[PDB]
Protein backbone atom coordinates (compact mmCIF):
# COMPACT_ATOMS: atom_id res chain seq x y z
CA UNK A 1 0.00 0.00 0.00
CA UNK A 2 0.94 3.67 -0.20
CA UNK A 3 2.34 4.53 3.23
CA UNK A 4 1.64 8.02 4.55
CA UNK A 5 3.94 9.43 7.20
CA UNK A 6 2.52 12.46 8.99
CA UNK A 7 4.39 14.88 11.26
CA UNK A 8 4.48 16.17 13.87
CA UNK A 9 2.26 14.11 16.16
CA UNK A 10 1.55 17.19 18.27
CA UNK A 11 2.04 20.91 17.80
CA UNK A 12 1.34 24.04 19.85
CA UNK A 13 1.17 27.63 18.62
CA UNK A 14 -0.06 30.99 19.88
CA UNK A 15 -3.05 32.76 18.32
CA UNK A 16 -2.06 34.43 15.06
CA UNK A 17 0.87 32.12 14.32
CA UNK A 18 1.44 29.76 11.40
CA UNK A 19 0.73 26.05 11.63
CA UNK A 20 2.72 23.71 9.40
CA UNK A 21 1.90 20.00 9.17
CA UNK A 22 3.28 17.55 6.62
CA UNK A 23 2.62 14.18 5.00
CA UNK A 24 5.11 12.16 2.99
CA UNK A 25 3.99 9.29 0.77
CA UNK A 26 5.83 6.06 -0.03
CA UNK A 27 4.77 6.28 -3.69
CA UNK A 28 4.20 9.09 -6.20
CA UNK A 29 0.63 10.36 -5.92
CA UNK A 30 0.76 13.60 -7.92
CA UNK A 31 -1.39 16.04 -5.95
CA UNK A 32 -4.02 13.53 -4.83
CA UNK A 33 -3.77 14.65 -1.21
CA UNK A 34 -6.67 15.63 1.03
CA UNK A 35 -6.82 17.30 4.44
CA UNK A 36 -9.32 16.72 7.24
CA UNK A 37 -10.10 18.42 10.54
CA UNK A 38 -11.62 16.58 13.51
CA UNK A 39 -12.70 18.60 16.53
CA UNK A 40 -13.20 16.77 19.85
CA UNK A 41 -16.43 14.77 19.88
CA UNK A 42 -16.95 15.34 16.16
CA UNK A 43 -16.57 13.43 12.89
CA UNK A 44 -13.78 14.16 10.38
CA UNK A 45 -14.55 16.99 7.96
CA UNK A 46 -12.93 17.60 4.57
CA UNK A 47 -11.07 20.91 4.59
CA UNK A 48 -9.07 20.46 1.39
CA UNK A 49 -9.49 18.08 -1.56
CA UNK A 50 -7.09 17.04 -4.37
CA UNK A 51 -5.01 19.78 -5.97
CA UNK A 52 -5.17 22.03 -2.89
CA UNK A 53 -8.87 22.63 -3.47
CA UNK A 54 -10.39 24.41 -0.49
CA UNK A 55 -13.87 23.03 0.18
CA UNK A 56 -16.77 25.52 0.05
CA UNK A 57 -17.48 27.09 3.43
CA UNK A 58 -13.97 26.41 4.71
CA UNK A 59 -12.07 29.50 6.01
CA UNK A 60 -9.41 30.74 3.57
CA UNK A 61 -6.75 30.61 6.30
CA UNK A 62 -6.36 26.88 5.60
CA UNK A 63 -4.14 25.97 2.63
CA UNK A 64 -1.99 23.17 1.24
CA UNK A 65 0.72 22.38 -1.30
CA UNK A 66 2.98 19.68 -2.71
CA UNK A 67 3.20 17.32 -5.67
CA UNK A 68 4.61 13.80 -5.75
CA UNK A 69 5.57 12.60 -2.27
CA UNK A 70 6.05 15.72 -0.13
CA UNK A 71 2.89 17.46 1.07
CA UNK A 72 2.24 20.36 3.44
CA UNK A 73 -0.83 21.74 5.21
CA UNK A 74 -0.80 25.30 6.52
CA UNK A 75 -2.90 27.41 8.88
CA UNK A 76 -2.36 31.17 8.55
CA UNK A 77 -3.38 33.28 11.56
CA UNK A 78 -4.37 30.27 13.67
CA UNK A 79 -7.45 30.95 15.80
CA UNK A 80 -8.40 29.36 19.12
CA UNK A 81 -11.30 27.62 17.33
CA UNK A 82 -8.72 25.66 15.35
CA UNK A 83 -7.82 23.17 18.09
CA UNK A 84 -8.42 19.70 16.64
CA UNK A 85 -6.74 16.68 15.09
CA UNK A 86 -5.64 17.02 11.48
CA UNK A 87 -5.33 14.11 9.07
CA UNK A 88 -4.19 13.67 5.51
CA UNK A 89 -5.70 11.17 3.08
CA UNK A 90 -4.07 9.98 -0.13
CA UNK A 91 -6.64 9.48 -2.91
CA UNK A 92 -4.33 8.28 -5.68
CA UNK A 93 -4.88 4.52 -5.39
CA UNK A 94 -6.60 1.74 -3.43
CA UNK A 95 -6.39 1.09 -0.59
CA UNK A 96 -6.88 4.68 0.57
CA UNK A 97 -4.44 5.53 3.37
CA UNK A 98 -4.35 8.17 6.09
CA UNK A 99 -1.63 9.97 7.99
CA UNK A 100 -1.52 9.10 11.70
CA UNK A 101 -2.71 12.60 12.63
CA UNK A 102 -1.53 15.82 14.26
CA UNK A 103 -2.86 17.22 17.52
CA UNK A 104 -3.07 21.01 17.47
CA UNK A 105 -3.06 23.05 20.69
CA UNK A 106 -2.86 26.73 21.59
CA UNK A 107 -0.22 28.48 23.68
CA UNK A 108 -1.64 31.23 25.90
CA UNK A 109 -0.93 33.12 29.12
CA UNK A 110 -0.97 31.08 32.34
CA UNK A 111 -4.18 30.99 34.37
CA UNK A 112 -4.94 29.67 37.85
CA UNK A 113 -7.78 27.14 38.19
CA UNK A 114 -11.14 27.96 39.74
CA UNK A 115 -11.70 25.17 42.24
CA UNK A 116 -15.11 23.97 43.45
CA UNK A 117 -15.93 21.09 45.80
CA UNK A 118 -19.11 19.00 45.90
CA UNK A 119 -20.34 16.53 48.56
CA UNK A 120 -22.17 13.37 47.51
CA UNK A 121 -25.83 13.83 46.56
CA UNK A 122 -28.56 12.29 48.71
CA UNK A 123 -29.55 9.94 45.87
CA UNK A 124 -26.09 8.38 45.74
CA UNK A 125 -26.03 8.01 49.52
CA UNK A 126 -29.38 6.24 49.19
CA UNK A 127 -27.76 3.92 46.64
CA UNK A 128 -24.98 3.11 49.13
CA UNK A 129 -22.07 5.07 47.65
CA UNK A 130 -20.50 8.49 48.16
CA UNK A 131 -18.55 10.44 45.56
CA UNK A 132 -16.93 13.79 46.27
CA UNK A 133 -16.16 15.93 43.25
CA UNK A 134 -13.67 18.73 42.65
CA UNK A 135 -13.76 20.86 39.53
CA UNK A 136 -10.54 22.62 38.61
CA UNK A 137 -11.76 24.94 35.87
CA UNK A 138 -10.23 27.11 33.15
CA UNK A 139 -6.51 26.88 33.88
CA UNK A 140 -3.31 26.82 31.81
CA UNK A 141 -0.98 25.04 31.27
CA UNK A 142 -2.54 21.57 31.26
CA UNK A 143 -0.28 20.09 33.96
CA UNK A 144 -1.97 20.15 37.35
CA UNK A 145 -2.04 18.07 40.51
CA UNK A 146 -4.84 17.21 42.94
CA UNK A 147 -4.49 15.80 46.44
CA UNK A 148 -7.42 14.47 48.45
CA UNK A 149 -7.48 14.55 52.25
CA UNK A 150 -10.01 12.73 54.41
CA UNK A 151 -9.76 14.09 57.97
CA UNK A 152 -6.35 15.43 57.02
CA UNK A 153 -5.11 12.06 55.74
CA UNK A 154 -4.10 11.73 52.08
CA UNK A 155 -6.19 9.42 49.89
CA UNK A 156 -4.96 8.20 46.49
CA UNK A 157 -7.22 5.24 45.69
CA UNK A 158 -10.73 5.68 44.30
CA UNK A 159 -9.68 8.89 42.58
CA UNK A 160 -10.68 9.53 38.96
CA UNK A 161 -9.12 12.53 37.21
CA UNK A 162 -10.37 13.63 33.78
CA UNK A 163 -9.06 16.56 31.71
CA UNK A 164 -11.13 18.28 29.04
CA UNK A 165 -9.83 18.96 25.56
CA UNK A 166 -8.60 22.54 25.16
CA UNK A 167 -11.42 25.09 25.17
CA UNK A 168 -12.01 26.58 21.72
CA UNK A 169 -12.82 30.01 23.17
CA UNK A 170 -10.33 30.83 25.94
CA UNK A 171 -7.78 28.08 25.18
CA UNK A 172 -7.86 26.82 28.77
CA UNK A 173 -8.25 23.34 30.20
CA UNK A 174 -10.53 22.11 32.98
CA UNK A 175 -10.25 18.99 35.11
CA UNK A 176 -12.64 16.86 37.15
CA UNK A 177 -11.46 14.85 40.16
CA UNK A 178 -13.82 12.33 41.76
CA UNK A 179 -13.06 10.57 45.03
CA UNK A 180 -15.27 7.51 45.52
CA UNK A 181 -15.94 5.97 48.92
CA UNK A 182 -18.57 3.63 50.28
CA UNK A 183 -21.36 5.38 52.20
CA UNK A 184 -20.28 3.91 55.54
CA UNK A 185 -16.67 4.94 55.01
CA UNK A 186 -17.84 8.42 54.03
CA UNK A 187 -20.01 8.78 57.14
CA UNK A 188 -17.15 7.73 59.42
CA UNK A 189 -15.21 10.91 58.53
CA UNK A 190 -15.95 14.64 58.72
CA UNK A 191 -13.43 16.80 56.85
CA UNK A 192 -13.06 16.48 53.06
CA UNK A 193 -10.38 18.47 51.25
CA UNK A 194 -9.05 18.77 47.71
CA UNK A 195 -5.81 20.66 47.07
CA UNK A 196 -4.91 21.87 43.59
CA UNK A 197 -1.24 22.43 42.77
CA UNK A 198 -0.52 24.41 39.61
CA UNK A 199 2.43 26.26 38.04
CA UNK A 200 0.68 29.58 38.69
CA UNK A 201 1.34 29.43 42.45
CA UNK A 202 3.78 27.92 44.93
CA UNK A 203 0.97 27.38 47.43
CA UNK A 204 -1.87 24.94 46.61
CA UNK A 205 -5.46 26.09 46.14
CA UNK A 206 -7.34 24.32 48.92
CA UNK A 207 -11.08 23.66 49.03
CA UNK A 208 -12.85 21.82 51.84
CA UNK A 209 -16.19 20.91 53.34
CA UNK A 210 -17.51 19.17 56.45
CA UNK A 211 -20.36 16.68 56.74
CA UNK A 212 -21.77 18.61 59.71
CA UNK A 213 -22.80 21.58 57.52
CA UNK B 1 -29.01 18.41 2.27
CA UNK B 2 -26.86 15.29 1.90
CA UNK B 3 -26.94 13.05 4.98
CA UNK B 4 -25.57 9.69 6.09
CA UNK B 5 -27.24 8.44 9.27
CA UNK B 6 -25.55 5.48 10.97
CA UNK B 7 -27.03 2.99 13.43
CA UNK B 8 -26.51 3.29 17.18
CA UNK B 9 -23.74 1.93 19.46
CA UNK B 10 -23.15 -1.83 19.67
CA UNK B 11 -21.99 -3.95 22.59
CA UNK B 12 -21.08 -7.37 21.22
CA UNK B 13 -19.39 -10.38 22.80
CA UNK B 14 -15.98 -11.59 21.54
CA UNK B 15 -16.33 -14.08 18.69
CA UNK B 16 -19.71 -12.85 17.49
CA UNK B 17 -20.70 -10.67 14.54
CA UNK B 18 -22.21 -7.22 14.10
CA UNK B 19 -23.88 -5.29 11.27
CA UNK B 20 -23.77 -1.48 11.12
CA UNK B 21 -26.14 0.38 8.81
CA UNK B 22 -25.82 3.71 7.00
CA UNK B 23 -28.95 5.34 5.59
CA UNK B 24 -28.36 7.88 2.83
CA UNK B 25 -30.61 10.78 1.89
CA UNK B 26 -30.51 14.10 0.03
CA UNK B 27 -28.96 12.74 -3.17
CA UNK B 28 -28.95 9.88 -5.67
CA UNK B 29 -27.75 6.96 -3.52
CA UNK B 30 -27.11 5.00 -6.73
CA UNK B 31 -24.75 7.66 -8.04
CA UNK B 32 -21.88 7.54 -5.55
CA UNK B 33 -19.57 5.00 -3.92
CA UNK B 34 -19.94 4.36 -0.19
CA UNK B 35 -16.70 3.89 1.76
CA UNK B 36 -16.19 2.62 5.30
CA UNK B 37 -13.52 3.89 7.69
CA UNK B 38 -12.31 2.55 11.04
CA UNK B 39 -11.06 4.88 13.77
CA UNK B 40 -9.17 3.12 16.55
CA UNK B 41 -9.15 4.24 20.21
CA UNK B 42 -5.72 5.73 19.42
CA UNK B 43 -7.46 7.92 16.79
CA UNK B 44 -5.80 6.26 13.77
CA UNK B 45 -7.90 6.07 10.62
CA UNK B 46 -7.90 2.97 8.40
CA UNK B 47 -9.84 2.51 5.17
CA UNK B 48 -11.95 -0.65 5.20
CA UNK B 49 -13.50 -0.78 1.74
CA UNK B 50 -15.96 0.59 -0.80
CA UNK B 51 -19.21 -0.45 -2.44
CA UNK B 52 -20.96 0.62 -5.65
CA UNK B 53 -24.63 1.08 -4.65
CA UNK B 54 -25.68 0.74 -8.30
CA UNK B 55 -24.16 -2.70 -8.95
CA UNK B 56 -23.11 -3.94 -5.52
CA UNK B 57 -19.49 -4.25 -6.63
CA UNK B 58 -17.07 -3.98 -3.73
CA UNK B 59 -13.36 -3.42 -3.19
CA UNK B 60 -11.72 -4.18 0.16
CA UNK B 61 -8.56 -3.24 1.98
CA UNK B 62 -6.54 -6.45 2.19
CA UNK B 63 -6.25 -5.79 5.93
CA UNK B 64 -10.03 -6.07 6.36
CA UNK B 65 -10.78 -8.63 3.64
CA UNK B 66 -11.52 -11.53 6.01
CA UNK B 67 -13.40 -9.49 8.61
CA UNK B 68 -15.61 -7.03 6.72
CA UNK B 69 -18.48 -7.46 4.28
CA UNK B 70 -20.19 -4.52 2.56
CA UNK B 71 -23.74 -4.65 1.18
CA UNK B 72 -26.44 -2.26 -0.02
CA UNK B 73 -30.21 -1.95 -0.31
CA UNK B 74 -31.42 0.39 -3.04
CA UNK B 75 -34.96 0.28 -1.65
CA UNK B 76 -34.16 1.75 1.76
CA UNK B 77 -31.10 3.56 0.33
CA UNK B 78 -29.04 1.86 3.02
CA UNK B 79 -25.43 0.64 3.00
CA UNK B 80 -24.36 -2.05 5.47
CA UNK B 81 -21.10 -3.34 6.90
CA UNK B 82 -20.77 -6.67 8.68
CA UNK B 83 -17.86 -7.49 10.96
CA UNK B 84 -17.39 -11.13 11.95
CA UNK B 85 -15.09 -12.94 14.41
CA UNK B 86 -15.00 -9.92 16.72
CA UNK B 87 -12.18 -9.29 19.19
CA UNK B 88 -11.29 -6.28 21.36
CA UNK B 89 -9.10 -5.19 18.45
CA UNK B 90 -12.34 -4.45 16.62
CA UNK B 91 -13.53 -2.01 19.29
CA UNK B 92 -13.49 1.39 17.58
CA UNK B 93 -15.64 4.03 15.91
CA UNK B 94 -16.84 3.12 12.42
CA UNK B 95 -17.74 5.76 9.84
CA UNK B 96 -19.40 5.59 6.46
CA UNK B 97 -18.66 8.19 3.80
CA UNK B 98 -19.61 9.26 0.31
CA UNK B 99 -16.79 9.52 -2.22
CA UNK B 100 -17.24 12.65 -4.32
CA UNK B 101 -14.64 14.85 -6.02
CA UNK B 102 -12.32 11.88 -5.38
CA UNK B 103 -12.36 12.61 -1.65
CA UNK B 104 -14.25 10.96 1.21
CA UNK B 105 -16.91 13.46 2.24
CA UNK B 106 -20.26 13.79 4.04
CA UNK B 107 -19.20 11.40 6.80
CA UNK B 108 -21.84 9.80 8.99
CA UNK B 109 -21.83 10.52 12.72
CA UNK B 110 -20.07 7.26 13.46
CA UNK B 111 -21.00 4.08 15.29
CA UNK B 112 -19.18 3.05 18.46
CA UNK B 113 -18.55 -0.68 18.61
CA UNK B 114 -17.48 -2.21 21.91
CA UNK B 115 -16.28 -5.81 21.90
CA UNK B 116 -16.49 -7.05 25.47
CA UNK B 117 -18.14 -9.78 27.51
CA UNK B 118 -19.25 -7.26 30.15
CA UNK B 119 -22.93 -6.45 30.66
CA UNK B 120 -24.80 -3.34 29.58
CA UNK B 121 -25.06 -1.17 32.68
CA UNK B 122 -27.27 1.93 32.90
CA UNK B 123 -25.72 5.05 34.46
CA UNK B 124 -26.70 6.62 37.77
CA UNK B 125 -27.16 10.37 37.38
CA UNK B 126 -26.34 12.47 40.45
CA UNK B 127 -26.84 16.23 40.91
CA UNK B 128 -23.87 18.24 42.18
CA UNK B 129 -25.02 21.27 44.14
CA UNK B 130 -22.74 23.62 46.13
CA UNK B 131 -21.82 23.16 49.79
CA UNK B 132 -24.59 23.51 52.37
CA UNK B 133 -23.30 26.88 53.57
CA UNK B 134 -22.96 30.27 51.91
CA UNK B 135 -21.45 29.96 48.43
CA UNK B 136 -21.55 33.70 47.66
CA UNK B 137 -19.70 34.97 44.59
CA UNK B 138 -20.57 36.82 41.38
CA UNK B 139 -21.17 33.42 39.80
CA UNK B 140 -21.88 29.80 40.76
CA UNK B 141 -20.78 26.37 39.55
CA UNK B 142 -23.14 23.40 39.46
CA UNK B 143 -22.35 19.88 38.31
CA UNK B 144 -23.71 16.53 37.18
CA UNK B 145 -22.08 13.16 37.84
CA UNK B 146 -22.88 10.30 35.45
CA UNK B 147 -21.55 7.24 37.26
CA UNK B 148 -21.11 3.55 36.42
CA UNK B 149 -22.24 2.83 32.88
CA UNK B 150 -21.29 0.48 30.03
CA UNK B 151 -20.68 0.73 27.24
CA UNK B 152 -19.92 4.10 25.69
CA UNK B 153 -21.24 6.57 24.73
CA UNK B 154 -23.40 8.82 26.88
CA UNK B 155 -24.58 12.25 25.80
CA UNK B 156 -24.98 15.14 28.24
CA UNK B 157 -26.59 18.55 27.79
CA UNK B 158 -27.69 21.38 30.08
CA UNK B 159 -31.28 22.64 29.86
CA UNK B 160 -31.89 20.62 26.68
CA UNK B 161 -28.83 22.25 25.14
CA UNK B 162 -30.03 25.85 25.45
CA UNK B 163 -27.34 26.35 28.10
CA UNK B 164 -24.01 25.61 26.43
CA UNK B 165 -21.88 28.61 27.39
CA UNK B 166 -19.82 28.07 30.53
CA UNK B 167 -20.05 24.29 30.36
CA UNK B 168 -17.20 21.83 30.85
CA UNK B 169 -18.00 18.22 30.01
CA UNK B 170 -15.31 15.79 31.13
CA UNK B 171 -14.33 12.78 28.97
CA UNK B 172 -15.59 9.42 30.21
CA UNK B 173 -13.08 7.28 32.06
CA UNK B 174 -13.05 3.58 32.83
CA UNK B 175 -12.93 2.66 36.50
CA UNK B 176 -13.60 -0.83 37.85
CA UNK B 177 -15.02 -2.02 34.54
CA UNK B 178 -17.46 0.87 34.22
CA UNK B 179 -17.38 4.33 32.67
CA UNK B 180 -17.86 7.50 34.69
CA UNK B 181 -18.39 10.97 33.26
CA UNK B 182 -19.12 14.38 34.77
CA UNK B 183 -19.95 17.92 33.72
CA UNK B 184 -19.89 21.37 35.27
CA UNK B 185 -21.75 24.52 34.35
CA UNK B 186 -21.15 28.06 35.59
CA UNK B 187 -23.83 30.75 35.63
CA UNK B 188 -24.35 34.13 37.31
CA UNK B 189 -25.48 33.90 40.94
CA UNK B 190 -28.80 35.48 39.97
CA UNK B 191 -29.67 32.71 37.51
CA UNK B 192 -29.50 29.86 40.03
CA UNK B 193 -31.41 28.76 41.97
CA UNK B 194 -33.89 31.36 40.67
CA UNK B 195 -34.13 29.75 37.25
CA UNK B 196 -34.18 25.98 36.80
CA UNK B 197 -30.97 24.29 35.65
CA UNK B 198 -31.29 20.69 34.47
CA UNK B 199 -28.77 18.01 33.49
CA UNK B 200 -29.91 15.85 30.54
CA UNK B 201 -28.26 12.45 30.13
CA UNK B 202 -28.79 9.74 27.51
CA UNK B 203 -27.27 6.26 27.40
CA UNK B 204 -28.33 4.75 24.02
CA UNK B 205 -27.02 1.25 24.75
CA UNK B 206 -29.47 0.86 27.66
CA UNK B 207 -32.24 3.15 26.36
CA UNK B 208 -31.74 5.25 29.49
CA UNK B 209 -32.70 8.93 29.56
CA UNK B 210 -32.41 10.90 32.80
CA UNK B 211 -33.35 14.52 33.47
CA UNK B 212 -31.94 15.71 36.80
CA UNK B 213 -32.72 19.20 38.08
CA UNK B 214 -30.02 20.65 40.33
CA UNK B 215 -31.64 21.43 43.67
CA UNK B 216 -30.24 23.43 46.58
CA UNK B 217 -29.04 21.32 49.52
CA UNK B 218 -31.42 23.14 51.87
CA UNK C 1 -21.46 -4.84 -26.15
CA UNK C 2 -23.23 -1.48 -26.49
CA UNK C 3 -22.60 0.93 -23.60
CA UNK C 4 -24.43 4.13 -22.69
CA UNK C 5 -22.86 7.55 -22.16
CA UNK C 6 -21.03 8.17 -18.87
CA UNK C 7 -23.00 10.42 -16.53
CA UNK C 8 -20.19 11.03 -14.05
CA UNK C 9 -17.34 13.51 -13.60
CA UNK C 10 -13.96 13.59 -15.33
CA UNK C 11 -10.68 15.07 -14.11
CA UNK C 12 -7.36 15.53 -15.89
CA UNK C 13 -4.95 12.76 -14.82
CA UNK C 14 -1.85 14.39 -16.33
CA UNK C 15 -1.24 17.59 -18.28
CA UNK C 16 -2.34 17.53 -21.92
CA UNK C 17 0.56 16.68 -24.24
CA UNK C 18 0.76 17.37 -27.95
CA UNK C 19 2.49 15.34 -30.66
CA UNK C 20 4.62 16.48 -33.59
CA UNK C 21 1.70 16.11 -36.01
CA UNK C 22 -0.64 18.46 -34.17
CA UNK C 23 -2.74 16.05 -32.12
CA UNK C 24 -3.30 16.04 -28.36
CA UNK C 25 -3.06 13.26 -25.80
CA UNK C 26 -5.62 13.62 -23.01
CA UNK C 27 -5.46 11.51 -19.86
CA UNK C 28 -8.59 11.53 -17.71
CA UNK C 29 -9.80 9.75 -14.59
CA UNK C 30 -13.47 9.09 -13.91
CA UNK C 31 -15.85 9.38 -10.97
CA UNK C 32 -19.14 7.51 -11.28
CA UNK C 33 -20.91 4.25 -10.49
CA UNK C 34 -21.98 3.51 -14.08
CA UNK C 35 -18.74 2.19 -15.60
CA UNK C 36 -18.23 0.57 -18.05
CA UNK C 37 -19.56 3.52 -20.06
CA UNK C 38 -18.85 5.60 -23.18
CA UNK C 39 -16.97 8.85 -22.59
CA UNK C 40 -18.70 11.94 -23.96
CA UNK C 41 -16.09 13.70 -26.09
CA UNK C 42 -16.33 16.96 -28.01
CA UNK C 43 -14.46 20.06 -29.13
CA UNK C 44 -15.74 23.64 -29.34
CA UNK C 45 -14.77 26.96 -30.86
CA UNK C 46 -14.42 30.10 -28.73
CA UNK C 47 -18.13 30.79 -29.19
CA UNK C 48 -19.17 27.40 -27.84
CA UNK C 49 -20.47 25.56 -30.90
CA UNK C 50 -19.35 21.94 -31.31
CA UNK C 51 -16.52 21.54 -33.80
CA UNK C 52 -15.60 17.89 -33.17
CA UNK C 53 -14.15 17.66 -36.68
CA UNK C 54 -11.95 14.75 -35.62
CA UNK C 55 -11.27 12.32 -32.78
CA UNK C 56 -8.39 9.88 -33.38
CA UNK C 57 -9.24 7.52 -30.51
CA UNK C 58 -12.28 5.53 -31.61
CA UNK C 59 -14.95 4.68 -29.03
CA UNK C 60 -13.39 6.10 -25.81
CA UNK C 61 -14.73 4.19 -22.80
CA UNK C 62 -14.20 3.91 -19.05
CA UNK C 63 -13.72 0.21 -18.28
CA UNK C 64 -12.67 0.60 -14.65
CA UNK C 65 -13.19 3.63 -12.42
CA UNK C 66 -9.74 3.05 -10.90
CA UNK C 67 -8.05 3.14 -14.32
CA UNK C 68 -7.57 6.33 -16.39
CA UNK C 69 -8.38 6.67 -20.08
CA UNK C 70 -6.17 7.89 -22.92
CA UNK C 71 -7.90 9.92 -25.63
CA UNK C 72 -6.14 11.30 -28.71
CA UNK C 73 -7.79 14.17 -30.56
CA UNK C 74 -7.17 16.60 -33.39
CA UNK C 75 -8.24 20.11 -32.33
CA UNK C 76 -8.81 22.90 -34.88
CA UNK C 77 -6.32 25.73 -35.35
CA UNK C 78 -6.16 28.51 -32.79
CA UNK C 79 -8.24 28.74 -29.62
CA UNK C 80 -10.62 25.84 -28.98
CA UNK C 81 -11.96 23.77 -26.10
CA UNK C 82 -11.62 20.07 -25.40
CA UNK C 83 -14.77 18.86 -23.65
CA UNK C 84 -14.77 15.56 -21.76
CA UNK C 85 -17.98 14.36 -20.13
CA UNK C 86 -21.50 15.77 -20.22
CA UNK C 87 -23.65 18.18 -18.21
CA UNK C 88 -22.82 21.13 -15.97
CA UNK C 89 -19.86 19.24 -14.54
CA UNK C 90 -18.18 18.56 -17.89
CA UNK C 91 -14.41 18.99 -18.05
CA UNK C 92 -13.72 21.97 -20.33
CA UNK C 93 -10.07 22.68 -21.20
CA UNK C 94 -8.87 25.54 -23.38
CA UNK C 95 -6.31 24.85 -26.10
CA UNK C 96 -4.25 26.72 -28.69
CA UNK C 97 -2.68 25.24 -31.82
CA UNK C 98 -0.19 26.38 -34.48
Amino acid sequence: ETTVTQSPASLSVATGEKVTIRCITSTDIDDDMNWYQQKPGERPKLLISEGNTLRPGVPSRFSSSGYGTDFVFTIENTLSEDVADYFCLQSDNLPLTFGSGTKLEIKRADAAPTVSIFPPSSEQLTSGGASVVCFLNNFYPKDINVKWKIDGSERQNGVLNSWTDQDSKDSTYSMSSTLTLTKDEYERHNSYTCEATHKTSTSPIVKSFNRNE
Amino acid sequence: EVQLQQSGPELVKPGASVKISCKASGYSFIGYYIHWVKQSPEKSLEWIGEINPRTGDTTYNQKFKAKATLTVDKSSSTAYMQLTSLTSEDSAVYYCTKRINWALDYWGQGTTLTVSSAKTTAPSVYPLAPVCGGTTGSSVTLGCLVKGYFPEPVTLTWNSGSLSSGVHTFPALLQSGLYTLSSSVTVTSNTWPSQTITCNVAHPASSTKVDKKIESRR
Amino acid sequence: MSYVMCTGSFKLEKEVAETQHGTVLVQVKYEGTDAPCKIPFSTQDEKGATQNGRLITANPIVTDKEKPVNIEAEPPFGESYIVVGAGEKALKLSWFKK
